[PDB]
């Protein structure tokens, strides 16, 4: 009995952690028509209904979202998909040429003085012998002066030439799902107060994550998830001043953006099978596009956020909000996309308040841009064709990104400013409750039994 | 050097008697040790390896035990072939040393 | 009907019990291994990886002379040099992960002994059958 | 400790000994068959071909009813036509490579005999177990 | 074997089109002498002798 011999088992439930390539999965509903869109191509296998969830008990596991994989992976995938979609479209090389430009005095309000320019130039036709004279309109933030007479040139001409966007394509995001192949498992921590790093006792396993909607924004987050208990704050090392802070809300807030102006369209021929789209004529009075939010909602939400934040820097402290410090036009202002357009809104009127110890609507203006270089790359620009008719969309605000400014001694006061700029954090705000593990079926143990001859 | 003491220096007993031999080390060496046996005219060989593993081919009547600075070899039943000399050797850091040597005699 | 629900036995979720109870429920896991332009290339890599992983385990089980079963015995004797404790505590209060981290160092030798043991067994049996 | 190196028993280097010794070291060689944008395709093809080869010879062994074992006897008698010789010289002096070269002509003839022998044997014993 | 070019060179850049640069040799500062290579003699002689044998 005391003496014993080794024994072998198979299919033992033990696992470790590693990394591997994931794959996609899309709802069949999207497969129903809608053949034109940057994402949501048909290669994704159709999903399956009635997902199942298995509960575990007596387990405890450590999570660390800061040093997490499968973030850069989907970042790279998104960039590659964008580049692939953009490939087959006409080029825009011949437009680099001197222009003759003037103002536009058509009952413009005083705030728009010099914000539209009427320009004309020469351009070759299909037959290489002839040339023709054409004209168009432009915004101030796309043309530059060089040196009486008046002349102007494009802004990207000396840097690079880039492709005009194809006409029929859709930028609307849709839900997507991530799934792992056989021989791997995906674990989720269901604790409703887990602060993003450390132990977690309540765990479960799944095969495919819930829906995800890729969105591009800065200084805010739109159409995210909603917490369940209260506003939560997350960070790597809150004591350090060089790391951003993510704030996730408990309830949503509503926002309305609109461009009341009206536009038409026109087409021009450049060469064999080469078309070009240009702005037409305006019909009536013109006004600046703008956005609205409520007042009381914002007030109470800020109050709750301050109250929650107070639990780290002592109750005897002062808080002051300040606008963006300053810099280039891409981080200093909140940029977003709605209906195939790009706005740039000045958020000076939202972080202007102070807090000490113990039906009106806020309206803000925006501006329009037509040449874009996103993902902070160089040598790759785009052209956005104009659209006809007014536009208006509505969305939800769900999260904020803040950065604490430096201080001196204990001045019983602190300041925060909006930050951001890197799109990694936007992905990181979602995939902080998922881990990937690998199985190890073999096993060995001693046993009193002995093999028979 | 690491001095190793073998006890008894010599012994005399009849055949079949249960006997013990002890090897003591100057300082702690863990369990990097071995025991060899020899008779005059024949090359030495290793009887016990590591003081815990039985060398292949040896009779089971021999048993080795101990650790640190105290190790023991026990013969349950002496045999005519067991009247030989023994040496406890240390496979530790340099240099290399060997025991004084203990003899078994028939009375 | 009105109160009757459904209670199935799922994937790996018994990993919170003693060392012994878990072994009663193993078969299920064994039946879940071979389940079956840049946006679609990686699937081929995944499939190749999966099949290679399965084949490696099949071969390794084949060599040790225990293929076709889930519980197989052998002849190699256990040694207390590798580990301590007694049968009672081991099979009453422990978890598989704890054992894994316990025996992590001494694995290659434990693997190695089995094939030479099997080879000796086969060689002896061959002569036993061939002597007549 | 100090003063002891490390000895292994590696790859094909044992392929110059006589008939008898080499068959001791079979297992290791058998273990070394499944080791693990235009460059990826060719290596993927190579891996696929290796897997296919392994599956092919595994199946071929399976047909002859000796699966899961490294040695297996069978009923087909040995005709003296192919090479008379005698047991002592073949099992003492001849090496593997020269033997393979010298019996390289009558492989296909040999395979069919094993196949049919197994088929007939299984068919016969089926009736015996059926009447049971 | 030691081989060298002793002359001095400058460099220049010219723009052709959108983000297109082209490098053209600039001017020279001093006199010009021919680049050349050197080897030993005795080593060569003995090596040829051994090869012949
Ligand atoms: C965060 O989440 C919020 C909430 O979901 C989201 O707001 C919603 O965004 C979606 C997607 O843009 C909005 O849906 C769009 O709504 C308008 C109008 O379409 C509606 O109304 C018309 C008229 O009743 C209906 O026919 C239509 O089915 C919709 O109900 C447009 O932006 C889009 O509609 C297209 O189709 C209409 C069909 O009539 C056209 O009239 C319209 O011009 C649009 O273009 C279509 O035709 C074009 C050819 O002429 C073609 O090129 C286009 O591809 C397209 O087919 C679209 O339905 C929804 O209304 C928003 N909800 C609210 C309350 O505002 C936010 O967008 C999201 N955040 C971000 C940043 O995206
Ligand atoms: C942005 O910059 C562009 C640069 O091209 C300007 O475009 C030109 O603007 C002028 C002035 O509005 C346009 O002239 C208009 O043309 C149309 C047809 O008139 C033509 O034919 C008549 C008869 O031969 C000519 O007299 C006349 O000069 C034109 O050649 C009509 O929209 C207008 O005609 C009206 O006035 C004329 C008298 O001037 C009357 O004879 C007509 O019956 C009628 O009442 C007007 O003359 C010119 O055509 C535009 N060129 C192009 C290529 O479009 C934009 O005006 C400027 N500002 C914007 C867009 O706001
Ligand atoms: C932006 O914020 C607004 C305000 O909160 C938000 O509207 C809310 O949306 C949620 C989520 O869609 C609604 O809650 C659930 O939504 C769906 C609706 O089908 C269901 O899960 C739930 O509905 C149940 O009851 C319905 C009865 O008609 C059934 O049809 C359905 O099957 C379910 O049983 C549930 O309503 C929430 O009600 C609205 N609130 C409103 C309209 O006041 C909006 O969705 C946010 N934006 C985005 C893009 O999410
Ligand atoms: C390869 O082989 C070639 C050919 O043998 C060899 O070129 C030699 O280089 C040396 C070093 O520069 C030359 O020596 C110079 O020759 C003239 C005449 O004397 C003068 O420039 C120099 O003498 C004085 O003149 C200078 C006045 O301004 C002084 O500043 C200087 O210090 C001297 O006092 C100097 O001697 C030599 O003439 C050539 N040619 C030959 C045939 O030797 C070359 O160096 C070898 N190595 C390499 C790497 O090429
Ligand atoms: C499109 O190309 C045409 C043809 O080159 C340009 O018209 C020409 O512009 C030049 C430069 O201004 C003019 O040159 C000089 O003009 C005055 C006229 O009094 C005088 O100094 C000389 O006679 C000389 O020609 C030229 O007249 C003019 N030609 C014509 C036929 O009008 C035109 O400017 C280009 N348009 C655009 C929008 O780039
Ligand atoms: C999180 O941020 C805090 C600061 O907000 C970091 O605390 C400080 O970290 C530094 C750098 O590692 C420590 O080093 C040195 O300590 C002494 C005393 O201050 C002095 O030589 C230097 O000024 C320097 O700071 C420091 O001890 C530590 N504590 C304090 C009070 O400054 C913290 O390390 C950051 N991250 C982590 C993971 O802890
Ligand atoms: C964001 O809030 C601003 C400020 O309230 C809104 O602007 C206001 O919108 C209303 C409703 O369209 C305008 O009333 C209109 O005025 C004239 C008559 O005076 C006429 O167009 C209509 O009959 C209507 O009564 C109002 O003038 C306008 N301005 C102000 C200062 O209130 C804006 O519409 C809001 N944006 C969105 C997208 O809701
Ligand atoms: C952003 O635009 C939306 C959509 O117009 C605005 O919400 C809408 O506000 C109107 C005016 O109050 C609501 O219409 C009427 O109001 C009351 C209920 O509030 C009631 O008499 C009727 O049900 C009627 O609809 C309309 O319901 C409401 N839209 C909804 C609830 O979907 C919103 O106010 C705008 N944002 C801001 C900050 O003003
Ligand atoms: C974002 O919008 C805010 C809205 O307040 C802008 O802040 C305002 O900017 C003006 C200057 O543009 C500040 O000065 C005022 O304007 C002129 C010239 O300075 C003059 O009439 C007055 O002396 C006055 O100072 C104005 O005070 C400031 N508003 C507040 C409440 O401080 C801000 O400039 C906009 N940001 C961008 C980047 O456009
Ligand atoms: C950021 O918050 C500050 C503090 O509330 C705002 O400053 C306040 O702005 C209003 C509107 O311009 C000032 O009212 C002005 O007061 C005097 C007469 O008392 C005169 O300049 C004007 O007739 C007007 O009524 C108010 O005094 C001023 N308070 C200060 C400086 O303490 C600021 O406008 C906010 N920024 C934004 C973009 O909303
Ligand atoms: C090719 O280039 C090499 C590398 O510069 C030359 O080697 C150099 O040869 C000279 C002359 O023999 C060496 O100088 C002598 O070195 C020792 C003291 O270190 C001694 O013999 C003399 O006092 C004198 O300084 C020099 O060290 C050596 N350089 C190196 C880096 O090894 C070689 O001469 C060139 N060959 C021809 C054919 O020009
Ligand atoms: C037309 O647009 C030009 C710029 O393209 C305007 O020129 C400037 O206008 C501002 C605002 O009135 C003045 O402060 C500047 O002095 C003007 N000159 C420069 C060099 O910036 C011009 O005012 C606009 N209006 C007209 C009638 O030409
Ligand atoms: C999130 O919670 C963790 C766990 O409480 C906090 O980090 C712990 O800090 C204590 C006190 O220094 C250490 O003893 C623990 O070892 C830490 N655990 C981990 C997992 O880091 C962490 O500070 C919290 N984060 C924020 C932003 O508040
Ligand atoms: C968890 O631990 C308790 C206490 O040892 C044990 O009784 C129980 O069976 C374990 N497993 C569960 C609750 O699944
Ligand atoms: C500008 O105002 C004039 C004078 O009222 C009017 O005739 C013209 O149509 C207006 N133009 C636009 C584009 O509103
Ligand atoms: C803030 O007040 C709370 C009230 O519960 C108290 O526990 C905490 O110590 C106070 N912190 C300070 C004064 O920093
Ligand atoms: C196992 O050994 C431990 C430690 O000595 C002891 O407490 C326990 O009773 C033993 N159990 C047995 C022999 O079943
Ligand atoms: C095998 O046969 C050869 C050739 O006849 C002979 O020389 C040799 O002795 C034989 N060996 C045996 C019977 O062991």
């Amino acid at each position: 009995a005391e003496n014993l011999w080794v024994t072998v088992y198979y299919g033992v439930p033990v696992w470790k952690d590693a990394e591997t390539t994931l794959f996609c999965a899309s709802d069949a509903k999207a497969y129903e028509t809608e053949k034109h869109n940057v994402w949501a191509t048909h290669a994704c296998v159709p999903t399956d209904p009635n997902p199942q969830e298995i509960h575990l008990e007596n387990v405890t596991e450590e999570f660390n979202m800061w040093k997490n994989n499968m973030v850069e992976q989907m970042h790279t995938d998104i960039i590659s998909l964008w580049d692939q979609s953009l490939k087959p479209c006409v080029k825009l090389t011949p437009l680099c040429v001197t222009l003759q430009c003037t103002n536009v005095t058509n009952n413009i309000t005083d705030d728009m003085r010099g914000e539209l320019k009427n320009c004309s130039f020469n351009m070759t036709t299909e037959l290489r012998d002839k040339k023709q004279k054409v004209y168009s309109l432009f915004y101030r933030l796309d043309v530059v002066q060089i040196n009486s007479n008046k002349e102007y040139r494009l802004i990207n001409c000396n840097t690079s030439a880039c492709t005009q966007a194809c006409p029929k394509v859709s930028f609307e995001p849709i839900p997507i799902h991530y799934c792992a192949p056989a021989g791997f498992a995906i674990l989720k921590c269901k604790d409703k107060k887990f602060n993003g790093t450390g132990p977690c006792p309540s765990v479960s396993t799944v095969q495919c994550t819930h829906g995800i909607k890729p969105v591009v924004s800065t200084q805010l987050l739109l159409n995210g998830s909603l917490a369940e208990e209260e506003v939560m704050i997350r960070s790597e090392n809150i004591t350090n001043n060089a790391k951003n802070i993510l704030v996730q809300f408990n309830t949503p807030v509503q926002i309305n953006c609109t461009r009341p102006n009206n536009n038409t369209r026109k087409s021009i021929r450049i060469g064999p099978g080469q078309a070009f789209y240009a702005t037409g004529d305006i019909i009536g009075d013109i006004r600046q596009a703008h956005c609205n939010v409520s007042k009381a909602t914002w007030n109470e939400t800020l109050g709750k956020v301050v109250k929650q934040l107070r639990k780290h820097f002592g109750n005897n402290t002062i808080i002051r909000f300040a606008n963006s410090s300053g810099g280039d036009l891409e981080v200093t202002t909140h940029s977003f996309n709605c209906g195939g357009e790009f706005f740039y809104c000045n958020t000076s009127g939202l972080f202007n308040s102070t807090w000490i110890s113990n039906n009106d609507s806020i309206t803000l203006p925006c501006r329009i841009k037509q040449i874009i270089n996103m993902w902070q790359r160089i040598g790759q620009c785009m052209y956005a064709p104009p659209i006809q008719g007014v536009i208006r969309c509505v969305s939800n605000i769900t999260g904020l990104i803040l950065t604490r400014d430096g201080g001196s001694t204990n001045s019983t006061t602190e300041t925060f400013r909006p930050g951001g700029g890197d799109m990694r954090d936007n992905w990181r705000s979602e995939l902080y409750k998922y881990k990937v593990v690998k199985i190890e079926p073999l096993g060995v143990a001693p046993t009193r039994c002995k093999r028979r001859v | 050097d690491i001095q190793l003491t073998q006890s008894p220096s010599s012994l005399s007993a009849s055949v079949g008697d249960r006997v013990t031999i002890t090897c003591r080390a100057s300082q702690d060496i863990n369990t990097d040790l071995s025991w060899y046996y020899q008779k005059s005219g024949e090359a030495p060989k290793l009887l016990i390896y590591r003081a815990s593993n039985l060398q292949g081919g040896a009779p089971s009547r021999f048993s080795g035990t101990g650790s640190g600075t105290e190790f023991t070899l026990t013969i349950s039943s002496l045999q005519p072939e067991d009247f030989i000399t023994y040496y406890c050797q240390q496979r530790y850091s340099f240099p290399i040393t060997f025991g004084a040597g203990t003899k078994v005699d028939i009375k | 009907a009105v109160g009757i629900g459904a209670v199935f036995l799922g994937f790996l979720g018994a990993a919170g019990s003693t060392m012994g109870a878990a072994s009663m429920t193993l078969t299920v896991q064994a039946r879940n291994l071979l389940s079956g332009t840049v946006w679609g290339i990686k699937q081929l890599q995944a499939r190749v990886l999966a099949v290679e992983r399965y084949l490696r385990d099949q071969q390794l089980l084949g060599i040790w002379g225990c293929s076709g079963k889930l519980i197989c015995c052998t002849n190699v004797p256990w040694n207390s040099s590798w580990s301590n404790r007694n049968l009672s505590e081991i099979w009453d209060n422990m978890t598989w992960l704890q054992w894994d981290k316990e025996i992590s160092n001494y694995t290659q030798i434990i693997y190695g002994l089995l094939e030479e043991s099997q080879n000796q067994q086969e060689k002896n049996e061959q002569d036993l059958l061939a002597l007549d």
